[PDB]
């Protein structure tokens, strides 16, 4: 049962819901492709997000629009939370909020092959 | 429930399964063997010693890589057995008798792979090629119900059935 | 004899019903009904009516 | 898109994808042979999350010399122009959220398929 | 506490035809015990009383 | 495989070749014909039909 | 006026936010002064974050790459016309910064999740034939299989053989 405002309006409601619904990666995923991307500018799928941020081995992770705002997410603390998952492993180029794609970039820097296979699952 | 005809040895009730979880492997549940076994290392020692000529076998089209990515990890999970006698080795290894010596268990399962299982395809010397296209049948329509292409069989169903009559009870 | 009338005419309303529902959802124009699925929406239109 | 097994010239075996050192490029070598060709799709493993199958392509011709299943004059083909088509439901596992009709026209040596 | 269910292949007997969510096709008996039931329908009517 | 099918029946009506209590099953939407002569299969007699006409004719 | 900076990366910032803002000449229609603009959003990231981190890096990335987007010129026009003042502009989501069309977008597919996660109203004839015992208001609905009742006002529940 809800407390105060929240339990009048179906909006704010809504996001209280999301907050206690359990939403993994794989709810707003959409396609997952790893990619020998040899310079991260290089684009290997053609985006621009790399040239302006500017390991050889890439995840392309393209995620889901309808799904992210359904629950009200942001990039922002997607990334920051993968980034809490695997702490100086890893690191996100993640897109803008604008653009009609929603692409994710992974790379390794500090079996290599298996290796980004077996943190994206 | 493979059979042959009214032999004198009884069924032989066959599983082939996918795994839940790498990811996604699949085991034989071979007769008499202690455990069951990936099902790529049936066919190394069913004597196909090539990548190539196994999955033949088992996936019709090679022009669907989404069939080819689907057995990558059983194809994998196997690299390590290349030629039909070490092949041997690991299915006679796992017998309810195995083998003190080496050819002992050779012996066995080049013995089980030609009469226990799979006998209504052939119990004969040679029937390797012809057990090979119902194995890979059975993975097929496996990786076919898993894809999701296939509807799964209704154990209830009455054409799934038969009816032990007066004749076959005695 | 007046309510076999109203029974028949009734039930070909009825049978009329669900042939539209099949239409709708056999043309993608059944929208999920909150909290469903498309095949769910679909069977309970039918039950309703 | 995707990548599919490309297979080994002298052991006819399953390539690994394995990046060049001290060239930068990307390799295809064996475990068997000592075979290396050179790549070109620059991609390794892809996965589709949204599952996204079009039915079409798993639509076989042949159905339409079924007895047991339903028989329209209403839609017409589209490469021979036929009044006769066959239709069914997506029969599949694995179906999202879709009661989506399928057709597929009922002429020989024409086998044409579509959905609307 | 479904419908007639598709024991046949997209089909709930062989009458009728793949894919038929009809109301007489899934277990629908319009009838009454009065009329008596229809063949089809009998068979329903004895899947829902089993 | 359209072929066989009409091939195996009229043999299975001609009572020759093919014995009356064989069933023969075309699967259409995968490529498989699957027969059974086998014993135990129950089985019940139906009337045929061709154009839309019964071969049950008053002869 | 925007302070002047001594650090090197909030000078390069400021330098690469002026050449975001130059991006398609409206500057020159406009007649703002792009360097001082750029100097004065540079600053107001800097009065939010106080430390020249990954986290101000990716703050001042985020907004050249709004001021840059081909499909969004509109932004940078009215940045550069003062309809968007700086500190509001250094502070703006990725929401609020893109394309009226990518917004509205947004706005309905939010829309359609709603209605769709909206649990369906239970059917039934609303009647005001009967009057609740608890509440004592008309608004009711009923469903005949025996007369099953509910107070649409109270929830209260009752039937009638
Ligand atoms: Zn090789
Ligand atoms: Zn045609």
């Amino acid at each position: 049962f809800l407390l105060g405002q929240s339990a009048r309006d179906a909006e704010r409601a809504k996001d209280i819901l999301c907050r206690l619904e359990h939403t993994t990666l794989r709810k707003v995923t959409a396609n997952t492709a790893i990619y020998y991307d040899p310079n991260p500018q290089s684009t290997v799928v053609a985006e621009d997000q790399e040239w302006v941020n500017v390991s050889p081995w890439l995840l392309r992770v393209e995620l889901d629009r309808k799904h992210m705002t359904d629950r009200k997410l942001t990039m922002e603390q997607i990334a920051e939370k993968i980034n809490a998952g695997f702490g100086d492993d890893l690191n996100c180029i993640f897109n803008d909020d604008n653009a009609e794609k929603l692409v994710l970039r992974i790379r390794i820097m500090n079996d290599d092959d298996v290796f980004l296979r077996c943190i994206e699952s | 429930r493979s059979c042959l005809e009214n032999s004198s040895r009884p069924t032989s009730t066959i599983w082939v399964s996918m795994l839940a979880r790498i990811g996604q492997r699949i085991v034989a549940t071979l007769p008499y063997i202690k455990q069951e076994v990936p099902i790529i290392i049936v066919f190394r020692a069913l004597g196909f010693v090539s990548d190539r000529d196994i999955l033949e076998h088992i996936i019709y089209d090679f022009e669907d890589p989404e069939m080819m990515e689907m057995v990558k990890p059983s194809l994998d999970e196997a690299f390590v057995i290349q030629e039909q006698n070490v092949a041997l080795n690991f299915i006679g290894s796992r017998g309810a008798k195995p083998g003190v010596t080496k050819e002992k268990r050779i012996k066995y399962a080049k013995e089980v792979l030609q009469k226990e299982m799979l006998p209504h395809v052939g119990v004969s010397d040679f029937c390797e090629t012809k057990k090979a296209y119902f194995l890979g049948y059975m993975v097929h329509r496996l990786l076919l119900a898993a894809l999701g292409r296939r509807e799964l069989d209704d154990r209830d169903h009455y054409g799934n059935k038969r009816l032990d009559l007066a004749g076959p009870l005695l | 004899s007046k309510t076999y009338q109203d029974i028949q005419n009734t039930i070909k309303k009825a049978k009329q019903d669900v042939i539209e529902v099949i239409e709708k959802a056999h043309n993608n124009e059944l929208e999920p009904t909150p909290g469903n699925t498309l095949r769910q929406t679909f069977e309970n239109q039918v039950n309703r009516i | 898109g995707f990548v599919g097994i490309r297979f080994c010239q002298e052991c006819n075996n399953m390539l690994y994808p394995k990046e060049d050192k001290e060239n930068r490029i990307l390799l295809y070598a064996c475990r068997n042979c000592d075979y290396q060709q050179e790549a070109d799709n620059s991609c390794i493993y892809v996965n589709k999350i949204t599952h996204e199958v079009d039915e079409l392509t798993q639509i076989i011709a042949d159905v339409s010399q079924d007895p047991t299943l339903p028989r329209t004059e209403d839609h017409p083909c589209q490469k021979c122009g036929h009044k006769e088509a066959v239709f069914f439901q997506s029969h599949s596992a694995r179906a999202e959220d879709a009661m989506r009709l399928y057709y597929v026209c009922t002429a020989p040596h024409c086998g044409h398929r579509w959905t609307e | 506490g479904k419908r007639i269910p598709f024991g046949f292949k997209h089909r709930t007997l062989p009458h009728f035809i793949k894919d038929d969510y009809g109301p007489e096709s899934r277990g629908f008996v319009e009838n009454s015990y009065l009329a008596g039931l229809t063949p089809t329908e009998f068979f329903f009517h004895a899947m829902g009383g089993r | 495989p359209e072929q066989l099918m009409n091939t195996l029946r009229k043999l299975r009506r001609q009572m020759d070749i093919i014995v009356s209590e064989v069933s023969m099953i075309r699967d259409i939407r995968e490529r498989e014909i699957r027969i059974y002569t086998d014993a135990g299969r129950i089985c019940r007699p139906l009337l045929i039909v061709e154009k839309q006409k019964l071969l049950l004719k008053k002869r | 006026r925007a302070p002047s900076t001594s650090d090197s990366v909030r000078l390069k910032c400021r330098e690469m936010l002026a050449a975001a803002l130059r991006t398609g000449d409206d500057y020159i229609a406009i007649g703002a002064d792009e360097e001082e603009l750029g100097s004065q959003i540079e600053e107001a990231i800097y009065q939010e974050i106080r430390n020249t981190d990954m986290k101000y890096k990716n703050r001042v990335r985020s907004r050249i790459s709004n001021l840059k987007d081909a499909k969004n010129p509109n932004l940078r026009k009215n940045v550069l016309c003062g309809n968007i003042p700086p500190d509001l502009f250094a502070r703006m989501t990725a929401e609020e910064m893109a394309s009226d069309e990518l917004k509205e977008m947004r706005k309905n597919l939010t829309k359609e999740a709603i209605r769709e996660h909206q649990m369906a109203k239970t059917g039934g004839t609303q009647t005001d034939l009967f009057t609740c015992g608890k509440c004592k208001k008309k608004n009711c609905t009923y469903t005949q299989v025996t007369t099953f009742v509910v107070c649409n006002e109270c929830g209260n529940r009752w039937k009638f053989c």
